């Protein structure tokens, strides 16, 4: 039956941007996600998304 | 024809995707070097999570 | 009486698992359950559900 | 005939089980090292606590 027609949507996501600037790093809090280490996992570059 | 690609929701963390209330997901955008890309394709209150 | 019938369902939940990627272990806050040793005893691992 | 197992509402801590507000039930996911299992089973609105 026609009138169940199909359709294409493409999608698009960055993996490895760093924001270089420094002034936007910033958390919305104090204690937003603290862990155990005495470096935070997350100051890192990202490698996935 | 546009030439356009709408940008799905995407993270480069596990942890911010969802948050801790039983019900809606995350929606802080950026917390140290990490990012969250909120929807803008057209399945914006459809394709259920 | 028929139409009270029964079923059957099997439910699944794990025991020991440890999140060993170090980025996983995430707090949301800072003192979400604080005590008063000087180790925090839930960074170990778990044994139970 | 699908060959699935639906998770209940289970935790690796009866801390996190359940929350101060005389009503409902926990719901964070992770916290140190611990975790909890939202309900995914059919039996959601059923089954009182």
């Amino acid at each position: 039956y026609p009138l169940i027609g199909n359709i294409d949507i493409t999608f698009i996501m960055p993996m490895g941007v760093f924001q270089a600037n420094s002034m936007d790093r910033y958390t919305r809090h104090a204690g937003d996600f603290s862990t155990v280490s005495e470096q935070d996992p997350r100051q890192f570059p990202p490698q996935g998304i | 024809l546009f030439q356009e690609a709408y940008p799905p929701l995407c993270s480069s963390d596990a942890a911010m995707l969802r948050t801790a209330h039983a019900g809606e997901t995350g929606a802080d955008e950026v917390h140290l070097a990490q990012y969250l890309i909120r929807d803008a394709s057209p399945l914006r209150g459809c394709l259920p999570l």
